[PDB]
């Protein structure tokens, strides 16, 4: 019954221990020009995931914490 | 306003009496929802999921999980009920009812400026006294078949209607008595619960064997074997590649044919081992040979086995290895290095049943099976799920009654007796914790209240009648759900698990004490 | 003082999109209304005078039929109670194959009368108890109403007469011809062994020549052509291979490692010689037709053409297994010549054109075999689909007859007799359950009422005449369709009969569905969210 | 079109407003958990952004879950974390003390006193605070288990687990004592790695106990394994018991018919040889951090050996410490010293619907598992936090056998001592000296406020009592609001905890008093 | 209001039974006439 995700619970268990110095937050882009000037920088090795959202609508808070 | 709001402007804070009001309102809402579930006369709820799935249910835990609630205190109560269901398997609605009534009674005194700490102290003292009284009142009886049947009734009659509960009582009691070994813990993993969707809900029964949701994959294999030798194996009988990137090289078509022929020799060796063992064991045609493999079997091996009159099943469940070992009586094999008739299981009948696109295999007539299966039958998916939950609760109740050397009278009699004992013990408590003791007793009194209310009778009149009868006679009298008159639960046969009552007391008291001491609820993880 | 706040407790804790219906009026009456509406939608297609309905699903696919199960399947039913009734009807279809509209109508009538009982002061528990008692009484009474049995199943005329009624509700105009076709197809199947397999009957739909040109073929027909040049065999000796008609290769990785010029020169010639030898060995066993489940190699096809071997390629493994059952061969896993036991035989195999469709026909001259095929003609795809549904209903009726041979009168006679007997029984028993028992009996009137409504006559006069005749003593009398005025006639004489098992299972399932719907008291619907399927 | 010296999103604040904002932010941080100090504290519910719920009255747990934008609050949070990491207790006390010292420093900042003078006075005060705490301390005989139990009880009497005080104290003391270790002349405790706390929801808290060994959530690989062994010999491994590819590319080339079968047979023979090398030492249990092949399972079963696979590395280390084994990677190098003899029982039993492996009868185990059973996950998490506090206090006492009176007695004694010493300053630093000395009265004041009694009269009486000669142990009863000698109430705390709290609070005040300009908005500029 | 609701409720049964509403209306009017007659019959006098 490996497909029932027995290891999922313990994965959450040791994912709870984030770090010592707080846990920070998710960065927010102020403007489209800001988006462009933070996106053209850095190197290829850096992987970026970006989330579009609005307040109140379902699903944003859960995956934001994720 | 608040300090947290000053530090985090977009924060939600509930301080001082606001936190108590929020928690008590949430608990009272949950209690109001779950009042109509207690007892066999409780109403049945239908829950529709997002995808449109229909689920008829009456369990407290199932209702809590599939009820659209997004409250913190509700989350804590749901976690407590989840633990209660996980360990004991019963007493989930009673947990929520007792927590809610505890909080309401505590609020009734807190609203007069009383600090919650005094109420918590009274709760702890009352819990200790109630635990002592429960130890005093339990009935230590040798668990024969009649007592187990009575306990299974007291569970399933609440879970399902009358005749279905009557069938399930015999089913679960017989299954537990079949798998139970003297002076050993009961392994509930050995009762495989199978679902079929082709008959009425009362056609569910117990099979003294095993039922597999998969059948033979070769059309030429026999559909029914009278006398069977069971070979439980965990060997990949299909084609497997070399781990070190073998690859083939040839210079002609004939060489390619030779390589193709010789590439399956490794599998054909163990197939020949199986065939030779079968031929040695049963040289006649009376006795059949059944092979159950946890790993797959390629069509070549299937044909080679079927040519010898051997029925083989592939991709069996992992727990089915132990289930077949305990039921048929063989030895599970991870390799055919040295296999002998001593490792072969025995089954007095093996036949395959077909239901639409799904094929089922029955392995019955075992000598003394230590692992049986329950076949759930019904015309609907929601009916199957409801019967599944009822059977789970009944099995847990019977196992708890077997493990515990005692059993507790039901119908709310023990709650009434605990409340009266707590009232009598109240003067012994020093200080204002007597108020907490009284609140705890009144909270314990909720079960007969809810039972009488669900049965349709008057609440206060029925409770006062029960209390007067218990006080004047000293017996353990509970609520009769048909007439409302006092009834002796022990004589009638309304039984409750001692472990369930103890867990209820402990968990409810702990969670109520923790909730009552909360003075602030915060959410400042943003910005 | 201009806004009503949500009540404290569960009302406020409920999620944003969820709904909570509790109590009698908010839940039970609404569920009964939804079931009544569903029964109303399906009602008009009941009986021989039922009307087809064009139903277009979410994929713009058109279904025209009067089959209740098909109409329910292709309707986007959303209400939970209606979903429960629909799945009860589908369960009835799975168990028996006919009576789905009976299940719907009976459940709707039962729930309507349950609502009527609840409005006058009865309780849900008492109504459920009365319904269960009346259902047990009906199941006890039903065996006593059996008028005749099958008494034979290998006969053609008797089986056709028995199956006429089942396929008369659908295709009222022309049921005798369809009855003859299905009777022949079922008699070909069902050997001396008592087992009868529904899957052994195949339906082939070839458009063009009207349904009256349909026929039954003792064998199988495939909608494809032949790979080779041979297109007809008179003494077919099919050899069936599950493997591709090509030289088998290794499973890990092949590599023709050439190290000298001579090996490169000889490799292709050797491979061709091996293929030729294999095909010649196959042909030397007398086999003249080869059926493969895989692709066909060019070299193998050329050598089969050289040796005059007919090649048929079957895509589906189900088709391969069915062909093996029909011809009597064994699906070989390699390209070895077949031994005598695995040597399929057939009377004739040829490539033929029907309308504009090229088909391959495996035909047996003998009146035997394991699989029989019905070739359906017609001028429309939807018409042929409806005819196929009728054929499936007839085959399921034949299967039920094999399981149980008892027959009860049709045409509303059985329902009227059940209603009369249940009312008579309920008059005896005192207590509050007598109202529920009487309502359960009255709910049986919805079948003759539906038949009268669909036939265009006055239902009340028909029901009154039925009660008069049944009180006289004739329990085998139902309404007469072939009459523009309310009239009744003996159903046994007219041979309008339906299976006892169908009635038993339909009544049981309808009662179970109605009781289960009534048991529900609270509805907690989550947010609809997604769930495309 | 704008010239600009700095970036348009760079904001600068300077002057008195910066100091006022910093001190107000520190005071707000103090006010967050002002009411969570003392035996009569109240719980707080924290809603984790990940959806979890934290219910606690511990200062560090409360502060960690709060996201703040004012960076002085960030400094305070870091201070709380530092206090929690260093000693494990005194987390609320350090925050409250830092807030009080920053308030009394703002008092002088209202006047024309430079912050450096206040900082120098604070550092002199801190030195004298350390001296006074060292003076009024008393020694402890660690061999007296009753004294250790009383110390742990005084440590955990202010938490939820205080109801089951004796049970919690015994669990913590036993765990710390059996985890204590010494090797190669080095003495260590290492509570963080060993002494794992495993919580299983359900049951009753009274059933919780510290196991004489290690328990893991694992089951036997094969059903026919033995689930109950009397005196097992445990062998621990890292390398898997499977057939794995080599590091280098090792493509084969097969041209003969029998080479495929030979390759597969050699795979089987290699597995058999590995299993035989394991079997040679005749063990009873084999534990692997990685997978075990089915053929390896069969070969071990042929020798009647119980095999468990995919065990975490930390759990394997804990088992090695408990049963006295040594983890071995290559089975061919397995030696008798590496076989774990000393485990007195191994049993796989079912709890709820899960299987748990118990090695719980080891003689002289150097690692333990604390099995917690309770109402739910949140209750067990709070119990685990309380147990962590208890074990940290126990290890602090073991490392430093000094104690000082609790319940505000030490605070008042140190305040009086520094006030008396300040009479000879005869300078300008005497005022901040006296202010920071008297700021220690916030702990007794907070205790009285949480108790609900009258602050002014009780605190005046406490000060008057402390003005006498032999009264350094006179604190305040936190649950009755009356003055009482703490050598009768028996509430004591480790000297290390008080020293760390005082030092951290004073350094926090010093750090926040040195800031008079805030620049924000600039990019990281990596 | 309750009386009208009940009358329409009991009429719906006949409208669903292939009965034209005019017959129901005629029966309702006859019933109303007889109701008025019966009410006038069972009345009692009162001296003001
Ligand atoms: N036949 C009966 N007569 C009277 N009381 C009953 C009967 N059956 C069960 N009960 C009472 O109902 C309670 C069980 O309620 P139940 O719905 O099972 O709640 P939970 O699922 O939380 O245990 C028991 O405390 C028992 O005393
Ligand atoms: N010639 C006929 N005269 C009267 N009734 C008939 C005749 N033929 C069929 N029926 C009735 O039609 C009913 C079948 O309805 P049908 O449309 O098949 O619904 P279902 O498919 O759900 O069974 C049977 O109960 C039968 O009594
Ligand atoms: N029984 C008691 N009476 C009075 N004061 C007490 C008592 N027990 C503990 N204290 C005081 O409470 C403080 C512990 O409070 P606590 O909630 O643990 O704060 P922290 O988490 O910062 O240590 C100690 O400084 C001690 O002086
Ligand atoms: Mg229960
Ligand atoms: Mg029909
Ligand atoms: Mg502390």
């Amino acid at each position: 019954f490996l497909q029932q995700y027995r290891k999922q619970r313990m994965e959450e268990m040791r994912q709870q221990l984030h770090k010592g110095p707080q846990f920070k937050q998710v960065f927010e882009i102020s403007s489209g020009e800001g988006f462009l000037d933070m996106i053209d920088k850095e190197q290829k090795s850096i992987v970026i995931m970006v989330h579009i959202y609005e307040d109140g609508i379902p699903g944003t808070e859960a995956m934001n914490g994720c | 306003m608040a300090a947290v709001k000053t530090l985090n402007p977009k924060a939600e804070v509930a301080r001082a009496q606001a936190a108590l009001a929020v928690n008590i309102s949430a608990a009272r809402g949950l209690q109001d929802v779950l009042r109509t579930n207690l007892g066999p006369k409780g109403t049945m709820k239908m829950l529709v999921s997002g995808a449109g799935d229909i689920k008829l249910t009456k369990d407290g835990n199932v209702l809590l999980h599939e009820m659209q609630i997004q409250h913190p205190t509700a989350s804590l109560i749901a976690k407590v009920a989840t633990a209660q269901d996980d360990i004991t398997g019963d007493g989930t609605t009673s947990n929520v009812l007792i927590i809610g009534e505890l909080l309401k009674q505590a609020d009734l005194y807190i609203s007069e400026g009383l600090h919650p700490r005094i109420i918590t102290e009274g709760f702890e003292a009352a819990k200790e006294k109630a635990l002592q009284f429960l130890e005093e009142v339990k009935v230590s009886r040798e668990m024969d078949r009649e007592t187990l049947i009575d306990v299974a009734r007291t569970s399933l009659r609440t879970k399902v209607h009358a005749e279905l509960a009557d069938v399930l009582t015999e089913a679960v009691v017989d299954s537990i008595l079949a798998i139970k070994k003297q002076d050993e813990p009961i392994d509930l993993f050995m009762i495989e619960i199978m679902e079929m969707k082709h008959k009425s809900e009362t056609d569910t029964s117990l099979i003294r064997g095993l039922v597999l949701d998969h059948g033979a994959r070769h059309p030429d294999m026999k559909k029914r074997v009278e006398d069977a030798y069971i070979l439980t194996c965990n060997v990949s009988l299909e084609y497997e590649k070399t781990e070190v990137n073998s690859g083939f090289f040839y210079k002609s078509a004939e060489e390619r044919e030779k390589l193709v022929k010789a590439e399956r020799k490794f599998i054909e060796d163990r197939v020949k081992k199986i065939i030779e063992l079968k031929r040695k064991v049963c040289g006649d045609s009376d006795k059949g040979f059944v092979v159950i493999n946890q790993k797959g079997i390629d069509p070549f091996s299937l044909d080679a086995l079927s040519k010898e009159g051997i029925v083989a099943l592939r991709r069996a469940k992992r727990r089915n290895m132990e289930r077949l070992t305990l039921a048929c009586g063989g030895v599970a094999l991870n390799s055919f290095d040295d296999l002998s008739p001593d490792c072969l299981g025995h089954a007095g009948l093996v036949y395959e049943y077909t239901l639409g696109e799904e094929k089922f295999t029955f392995i019955e007539k075992c000598n003394n099976p230590r692992s049986v299966t329950l076949l759930i039958k019904g015309p609907n998916k929601h009916t199957l799920t409801q019967i599944k939950d009822a059977v789970r609760d009944g099995l847990r109740a019977v196992k708890n009654a077997i493990d515990d050397g005692c059993v507790v009278p039901g119908a709310g009699a023990v709650e009434v007796a605990m409340a009266e004992a707590l009232i009598k013990h109240k003067p012994s408590v020093k200080g204002r914790a007597q108020l907490g003791v009284q609140a705890f007793a009144d909270a314990l009194l909720i079960i007969p209240k809810v039972l009488a209310q669900n049965s349709g009778f008057d609440l206060q009149e029925t409770l006062v009648k029960i209390q007067a009868e218990h006080s004047e006679s000293g017996q353990l009298v509970g609520v009769d759900l048909n007439t409302g008159e006092p009834m002796v639960a022990a004589e009638v046969g309304v039984w409750d698990n001692y472990c369930v009552k103890k867990q209820l007391l402990h968990s409810c008291t702990v969670i109520a004490t923790n909730i009552l001491l909360v003075d602030e609820i915060m959410r400042a993880g943003m910005s | 003082a201009l806004h009503v706040p949500k009540a404290p407790g569960f009302a406020q804790m409920l999620k944003e999109g969820a709904k909570h219906f509790s109590g009698l009026e908010e839940a039970v009456y609404r569920n009964i209304q939804a079931c009544k509406e569903l029964a109303q939608t399906t009602r008009t297609a009941y009986g021989p005078n039922g009307m087809n309905k064009m139903v277009i699903n979410h994929l713009e696919k058109l279904f025209v039929t009067n089959d209740a199960a098909t109409i329910l399947r292709e309707l986007e039913v959303q209400h939970p109670a209606a979903k429960m009734i629909v799945m009860a009807s589908h369960m009835q279809e799975q168990e028996v194959g006919d009576g789905t509209n009976f299940v719907l109508v009976f459940a709707g009538a039962l729930l309507e009368l349950a609502e009527e009982l609840l409005r006058i002061g009865l309780s849900v528990s008492e109504v459920i108890e009365g319904y269960e008692i009346a259902c047990r009484k009906a199941h006890e009474i039903l065996p006593n109403l059996v008028c005749c049995s099958a008494k034979n199943l290998r006969d053609i005329d008797e089986v056709s007469s028995l199956l006429r009624t089942s396929i008369m509700s659908k295709q009222y105009g022309n049921e005798v011809f369809l009855a003859k076709l299905i009777a022949q197809a079922c008699v070909s199947i069902f050997p001396d062994s008592g087992h009868f397999n529904v899957d052994n009957i195949r339906v082939c739909k070839i458009l063009g020549s009207g349904i009256s040109s349909s026929s039954v073929l003792h064998g199988m027909v495939f909608k494809k052509e032949t790979e080779g040049d041979v297109t007809s065999v008179k003494d077919a000796k099919i050899a069936v291979y599950s493997c591709p008609f090509d030289g088998m290769i290794t499973e890990t990785k092949g590599t023709v490692l050439i190290k000298t010029a001579e090996e490169l020169m000889n490799f292709s010639k050797g491979e061709e010689n091996l293929m030729d030898a294999q095909v010649k060995a196959i042909a030397d066993t007398g086999a003249n037709v080869v059926v493969t489940g895989g692709k066909v190699a060019d070299m193998a096809l050329h050598y089969a053409n050289k040796y005059n071997i007919m090649l048929v390629r079957l895509n589906s493994k189900w088709d391969l297994r069915r062909l093996c059952k029909t011809v009597g061969a064994t699906a070989l896993p390699r390209l070895t010549p077949p031994v005598l036991e695995e040597m399929g035989h057939c009377d004739s195999v040829y490539l033929s054109e029907v309308g504009d469709t090229q088909v391959v026909v495996f035909k047996h001259e003998k009146e035997d075999g394991a699989i029989s095929t019905i070739v359906l003609r017609g001028s429309t795809d939807n018409l042929m689909d409806d005819i196929e549904r009728a054929v499936d209903d007839g085959v399921n009726t034949f299967k039920v007859l094999t399981r149980d041979k008892r027959l009860v009168p049709g045409g509303g006679a059985t329902e009227i007799e059940l209603a009369k007997q249940i009312t008579s029984y309920g008059e005896t028993c005192p207590g509050l359950e007598q109202y529920a028992i009487k309502k359960f009996a009255e709910a049986f009137e919805a079948i003759p009422r539906a038949l009268a409504e669909n036939s265009g006559v006055k239902a009340n006069e028909v029901i009154s005449k039925l009660y008069a005749v049944h009180q006289e003593g004739n329990k085998n009398v139902g309404l007469d369709i072939e009459a523009e005025v309310p009239a009744v006639k003996d159903m046994l004489e007219a041979g309008i009969l339906d299976t006892y098992l169908g009635k038993y299972w339909a009544i049981k399932l309808a009662t179970n569905a109605a009781v289960t719907v009534l048991r529900v008291d609270q509805i907690i619907m989550a947010k609809p969210a997604g769930g495309p399927k | 079109r704008p010239v600009l010296v700095l970036s348009q999103n760079t904001k600068r604040e300077s002057g008195r407003k910066v100091q006022s904002g910093n001190i107000n932010a520190a005071k707000t941080i103090a006010d967050i958990i002002r009411t969570c100090l003392g035996p009569k504290s109240m719980m707080k519910m924290l809603l984790d952004p990940m959806g979890g719920i934290v219910m606690t009255n511990d200062g560090n747990a409360i502060l960690r879950e709060i996201q703040v934008q004012h960076p002085a609050a960030k400094s305070m949070i870091e201070i709380s974390r530092t206090q929690d990491e260093e000693v494990g207790d005194g987390t609320t006390s350090v925050i409250i003390l830092a807030g009080e010292m920053l308030s009394v420093a703002e008092h002088f900042l209202e006047q024309q006193m430079h912050p450096t003078v206040v900082i120098s006075a604070y550092r002199k005060a801190l030195d004298d605070m350390i001296s006074t705490l060292k003076k009024i301390s008393i020694p402890v005989d660690i061999s007296d288990s009753d004294m250790m139990l009383n110390i742990i009880n005084s440590s955990i009497t202010t938490k939820a687990i205080s109801r089951w005080s004796s049970l919690a104290c015994n669990i913590a003391l036993d765990a710390v004592k059996m985890v204590q270790f010494e090797e190669n002349g080095r003495k260590e405790i290492d509570i963080k790695k060993y002494a794992r706390v495993e919580k299983i929801p359900g049951g009753i808290i009274e059933d919780s106990c510290v196991l004489r060994g290690v328990m893991i959530n694992k089951d036997v690989t094969h059903p026919r394994m033995r689930r109950y062994i009397k005196n097992p010999r445990i062998v621990l491994l890292d390398s898997s018991l499977e057939y794995k590819k080599g590091e280098s590319q090792t493509d084969i080339e097969i041209t003969r018919e029998e080479d495929f079968t030979r390759i597969l047979q050699m795979e089987e023979e290699y597995i058999q040889q590995l299993c035989e090398d394991i079997i040679q030492l005749k063990p009873d249990v084999v534990i692997t951090e990685k997978g075990i092949s089915d053929l390896a399972q069969h070969y071990l079963m042929r020798a009647n050996i119980t095999a468990i696979r995919r065990v975490r590395k930390t759990d394997n280390n804990r088992i090695a410490r408990a049963c006295g084994a040594r983890i071995v990677s290559r089975p061919e190098e397995l030696r008798e010293d590496d076989v774990g003899t000393g485990a007195g029982l191994l049993e796989i039993k079912k709890i709820g619907d899960e299987y748990f492996t118990f090695i719980t009868d080891c003689k002289d185990p150097k690692a333990c598992t604390i099995l917690l059973r309770g109402a739910s996950k949140e209750i067990l998490s709070e119990v685990e936090r309380n147990l962590q506090d208890a074990m940290q206090v126990c290890r602090n006492v073991l490392l430093d056998p000094q104690l000082v009176p609790g319940g505000g007695a030490s605070e008042m004694a140190v305040a009086h001592a520094l006030t008396e010493k300040s009479k000879a300053m005869t300078g300008v630093e005497q005022w901040p000296y006296r202010a920071v000395a008297q700021a220690l009265e916030v702990i007794p004041r907070t205790l009285i406020q949480n108790c609900g009694a009258s602050t002014i009269r009780l605190l005046t009486s406490l000060r008057a009592k402390h003005t006498q000669e032999n009264c350094e142990t006179w604190g305040v009863n936190g649950e009755t609001g009356t003055l009482v000698d703490m050598k009768e109430l028996g509430i004591w705390e480790p000297l290390a905890v008080k020293l760390q709290t005082y030092k951290t609070a004073v350094e926090t005040a010093v750090l926040l008093l040195r800031i008079d300009d805030i620049v924000s908005g600039h990019k990281k500029k990596g």
